[PDB]
RNA sequence: UCUGAGAGUUUGAUCCUGGCUCAGGAUUAACGCUGGCGGCAUGCCUAAUACAUGCAAGUCGAUCGAAAGUAGUAAUACUUUAGAGGCGAACGGGUGAGUAACACGUAUCCAAUCUACCUUAUAAUGGGGGAUAACUAGUUGAAAGACUAGCUAAUACCGCAUAAGAACUUUGGUUCGAAUCAAAGUUGAAAGGACCUGCAAGGGUUCGUUAUUUGAUGAGGGUGCGCCAUAUCAGCUAGUUGGUGGGGUAACGGCCUACCAAGGCAAUGACGUGUAGCUAUGCUGAGAAGUAGAAUAGCCACAAUGGGACUGAGACACGGCCCAUACUCCUACGGGAGGCAGCAGUAGGGAAUUUUUCACAAUGAGCGAAAGCUUGAUGGAGCAAUGCCGCGUGAACGAUGAAGGUCUUUAAGAUUGUAAAGUUCUUUUAUUUGGGAAGAAUGACUUUAGCAGGUAAUGGCUAGAGUUUGACUGUACCAUUUUGAAUAAGUGACGACUAACUAUGUGCCAGCAGUCGCGGUAAUACAUAGGUCGCAAGCGUUAUCCGGAUUUAUUGGGCGUAAAGCAAGCGCAGGCGGAUUGAAAAGUCUGGUGUUAAAGGCAGCUGCUUAACAGUUGUAUGCAUUGGAAAC
């Protein structure tokens, strides 16, 4: 939103990348990638979704697998 | 809109022309004290300062201090 | 929570059966070793004052039937007072209502209890109990209603109730009265809760 | 199925909005407040029956999708869709699944120009008409014959599979199988795979992801491994076998042609045959 | 009043019709619970009369507070 | 005493200086996955951006004339007030834009100022005059409105009289820039209402009003002290500094002005710039202190901005006026309404900050002898798991452990697993039956009993009886009320740090991740299955603050080889400073007094069944004064 412009990494297998979309940021850190220190939210208005997934259902906002 | 508001404009509009009155009568007789300075006119000044103090147009302290200072040239004379 | 799930699952882990040797009875299989795909012998050496501090904790809020905020809350109510706080402390959680039923064995076990407390079958002093979170005094009076006494099961559990010395019970009316603070001996010596004291470091 | 508050009523006059508190049997306004009602509800005050009424339309459904250019404004008006399609029940809009965009449908020109409007005005979100979709289902023509391959090592363990699939194509009955294997070239334990292998892989398209329909898969011949060549070697390679059928067959597309029953009154009627 | 919902609370003060509700105030009466149905403010009765005196009339709700305690029977024949 | 936890990370290996991450509490939190309730608090820090509509200060006929209408022959009874006049409006409500200094926190001095109504009692409420709305008519007018001439009353306005008491001046006296008092010169106050009694006259109860006079109270002014960063900001300042005279706001004061001048502040850092509501308080640790100054309580100021004046006792005034400025809206185009940081609510922003809610039931406020009117102050209800507490989502019995799964995968078996199959019991909740709150005991209204100057009268004070007093709510809650295990669990993680592991896929590709660091071939580090562990109607997740970090160190480090002695000398201010004798008591220690708001913390206790929450008692610290001590 700001004049700047922010590296961030892109969790998890698969994409949801058209590179025009607005959309969230996240914290955390991952030292292997230079100059990245910044993320994306997985599981919101944008990057909706991983599939296959079954835990860690706080990030990729996956929606709880039942049958 | 406030109808108080207007009401009480209305109303200190008329009182505001009734103090200017008055101001200017104390102001005019202040004015005859300075040219002629004598028991008569000091007289009607201090008359005329308790009507506006009778009502409060002049808080006391004020006409205290002029009543003061008019009365300290008369007395130097 | 309040419900761990099965109860012999936690007595076989944690090495504490809450009745003597009921809840890690023959009942298919006689062990004390940890259930799990990975029953084999293993090398205990991560026994130490994390894992035994984690142990006793998980030991008494499970006995207890506690979660662990009201457990912390209960602690910090035991702090404001002033003495040997550990002892104390042990007499306060051994004064809760459901610890006392079970003691006088008009429940099971202490779930039981709750699930009496609860359903509002419980009178204190005047006053009907719906909370299964009370902390009695010396001379303090316990009553079921006529109502709730009707069940054959509540009668066998009366029958075959657990004796306790520092509480006087009149099951011929089903009445009963905690007299005293129930002495050291009296209190359940398996676990050391010291160490728990010591797992406080929110000061 | 809720109770509602009437926060206050008001007439729309000519130029006025008169906010009046008592209506009676003859006299008509609005409501403030209420902000979910539907077009077509009826209020009950004093427990009467409602007059919902459902069969009172007709369909002038003719689906145009609507293509979007900037994603915050397609989120946008998707809210404005949403709070649009109250206003007039019979208003149709849907949203395909290939193609998640909105599909508009009207009673002509107008009627696309005027729902633009309430769209680009209120909600100040203007987008650019596009083209239409169709699902557009896929078949193919006869082909040979398909092998299938999977060899490999990860693991420590590796993992082995031969398959045979000849994938033969029809336009009236769906996905079936027909088991061949004779003389120990598959265990028995791996039919039934086989069997779920092909079809879970048979609604993949190689045009436009179109799921591949009406086609018969067959088994004739294979090989595999001593203790190793596990479950899914098998399962992979029909999947695979499938995949490389569907691409090198130069499938065929279908679409539907609808019956058309054009009435008209007798004036139009040779015109109508000349254009068609 | 103040204190949780469902539970009224109103601490008796000597208030000036001049201040806001619970704001600063001159001097607490004392402490009364409208809902129990039993006498239970703290109050002196002598720096009442001395804040009588002094002007700036309290609420009125405690005036007959005060005549059951017989502070008028006092406070009338004290004006004379 | 309040009260103290560490681990890993450099190397072939060892130690040392230092850094980093983790281990825990909290939010004015939010996101992501789910989602039962009760109790309770909280729910725009961004755009003090613009904002439709309703409320957010109205009231007084026992203030007045008059106007209209329901009855009545009229008279008059009955209902209301358009206006004048009176009170109220400056307080509540809301924000922190701006404000770096008496603004804030605190003690004095006000011999420097005032305070309507409240509290103190006393002189009095004497006699007249003039208009004026309201009303009518004419004009400008579409209305909006404005202009012109008559008509009308007052607790409205204006002379005069009395003015003990007051102000002013003079003579005398008290006291250390002022005090109290004797005489004299001068000056000025108003209005009756309502009711009762009385043939009248007149008298009485209350209110309204003037004067005088006690506190309390609010505001203003001066004061020492402390109360952000910043020197990679050395000069700043011209009514400034000071004096004489005069005027002026409540006052003293260049506050302003006429004249005379030349200083004032200032390396103990002014001035400059950025930021900023402050305080009590919220959190963190034992503390030094840091953190944040949600709500709250007080203080501070503006109300789209820049100014100005008036009324008023107090305003330069949340929704007062005028002017200038940016905009909307209407206009018949002549000109007009103006400004939701009030309750809401919306456009937009963001992670996000809510019903376009009820009643003033209760308190309060504003007003009125009164029935009482208003009240988006205030108290409830609604939404949201934002947060805290409690609470269910069953319990008893039931196996060498049913089935199936998972694993060694043998034709042992373990595992899930008292979980279950299944039998009894049981209802907080899901569910009908009945019952049903405390909260007015706020007051008033009507009757009586006693009280008093007065009692010729009712009113003034205290009691008793009946009248009513809820937005809440048939709510909470209760009673074998009925049926019923039925109506309600997900979450993160298992290489170690730091309790919790095996199988399949995987080939530096995927991906994990707070660190060490994992994965290019049997991966307990990844993806999945199962198992397991920990929390829970919440779990993780980031932001951010305290601890660990004593890791800016009086408490609480060093400067030879891990960072560090100016290259040396001279040296001011300042810091540190020998003893003996005497004094003083400024620092210092101690005794006493008052202040240091409530709330909050600490300890004790009380209640809503009980925690959460609320309430009660005690409770520091600093400030000034009084009195001691002379060991420094």
């Amino acid at each position: 939103t700001n004049g700047f412009e922010v590296l961030t990494y892109i969790p998890g297998e698969g994409h949801n990348l058209q590179e025009h979309s607005v959309t969230l940021l996240r914290g955390g850190r991952v030292k292997d990638l230079p100059g990245v220190r910044y993320h994306i939210v997985r599981g919101t208005l944008d990057t909706v979704g991983v599939e296959k997934r079954r835990q860690q259902r706080s990030a990729y906002g996956a929606k709880k697998p039942k049958a | 809109n406030i109808k108080s508001n207007e009401k009480r404009l209305r109303q200190n509009i008329k009182r505001n022309l009734n103090n200017k009155g008055q101001k200017t009568k104390l102001k005019t007789n202040v004015k005859n004290f300075h040219k002629e300075i004598n028991l008569d006119n000091l007289g009607n000044v201090y008359s005329q300062a308790d009507r506006l103090a009778r009502k409060g147009i002049i808080s006391t302290n004020r006409a205290r201090r002029l009543k003061s200072r008019n009365v300290a040239v008369l007395n130097k004379t | 929570m309040k419900y761990t799930g099965s109860i012999f699952k936690r007595s076989r882990r944690l090495g504490f059966s809450l009745l003597e040797n009921n809840k890690e009875f023959s009942k298919g299989k006689k062990r004390k070793t940890i259930p799990g795909q990975h029953g084999n012998r293993f090398r205990s050496s991560t026994m130490s004052g994390y894992a035994q501090q984690l142990q006793e904790k998980q030991r008494m809020q499970y006995m207890y039937g506690i979660t662990d905020k009201q457990f912390r809350r209960l602690f910090r109510l035991v702090l404001k007072q002033r003495g040997n706080l550990a002892v104390n402390l042990f007499r306060v959680l051994e004064s809760r209502l459901d610890n006392i039923v079970y003691r006088m064995g008009f429940a099971p076990t202490r779930r039981s209890a709750r699930q009496l407390v609860n359903h509002g079958h419980v009178l204190l002093n005047d006053r009907t109990v719906d909370t299964p979170s009370i902390i009695l005094n010396p001379g303090d009076k316990v009553r079921l209603k006529a109502k709730t006494i009707k069940i054959p099961i509540v009668k066998a559990a009366s029958e075959s109730g657990v004796v306790s010395p520092f509480v006087e019970t009149n099951n011929k009316t089903f009445e009963g009265t905690y007299v005293r603070f129930p002495e050291r001996s009296e209190l359940p010596a398996g676990i050391n809760e010291s160490y728990v004291v010591e797992w406080y470091k929110r000061l | 199925n809720k109770k509602e508050r009437v926060s206050r009523l008001v007439k729309m006059h000519a130029q006025n909005r008169n906010e009046i508190e008592e209506i009676r049997a003859g006299d008509i306004c609005a409501i403030i407040g209420l902000k979910d009602t539907t077009t077509g509800e009826t209020l009950v005050d004093d427990k009467i029956d409602v007059q919902l009424e459902a069969m009172q339309f007709a369909q002038p459904v003719i689906s145009l999708a609507v293509e979007p250019k900037t994603k915050a404004d397609q989120e946008k008006m998707s809210i404005a869709l949403s709070k649009l399609a109250e206003e007039d029940p019979t208003f149709k809009t849907f949203t395909d699944p290939e193609t998640g965009q909105t599909i508009i449908a009207g009673m002509g020109e107008l009627h696309l120009d005027i729902l633009v409007d309430r769209m680009r005005r209120e909600f100040k979100v203007e987008v650019n008409v596009g083209a239409p979709q169709v699902s557009f289902r896929e078949t193919f023509n006869k082909e040979s014959e398909v092998e299938g391959k999977y060899i490999k090592q990860s693991g420590g363990r590796g993992q082995y599979g031969h398959v045979k699939i000849r994938f033969e194509p029809n336009k009236d009955k769906g996905f079936e199988f027909v088991d061949k294997i004779v003389g120990g070239r598959i265990p028995r334990e791996y039919i039934k795979p086989v069997q779920a292998g092909l079809e879970n892989a048979m609604a993949s398209g190689p045009l436009a992801g179109y799921p591949m329909i009406d086609i018969k898969a067959t088994l004739f011949d294979g090989s595999f491994h001593e203790v190793d060549s596990s479950e899914m070697a098998f399962k992979i390679a029909a999947s695979l076998a499938l995949k490389e059928a569907g691409k090198v067959c130069s499938p065929v597309l279908l679409e539907p042609i609808m019956a058309i029953e054009v009435t008209v009154p007798e004036q139009y009627f040779g015109d109508t045959m000349g254009d068609i | 009043r103040m204190g949780r919902v469902h539970y009224p609370t109103y601490r008796i003060v000597a208030v000036d019709s001049r201040v806001k509700r619970d704001g600063k105030y001159i001097a607490l009466i004392g402490h009364l619970n409208p809902a129990l149905k039993e006498n239970k403010c703290k109050i002196d009765e002598a720096v009442a009369l001395e804040w009588l005196n002094k002007g700036a009339k309290p609420t009125d709700t405690v005036r007959s507070l005060f005549s059951q305690t017989g502070l008028w029977k006092k406070f009338v024949e004290s004006k004379k």
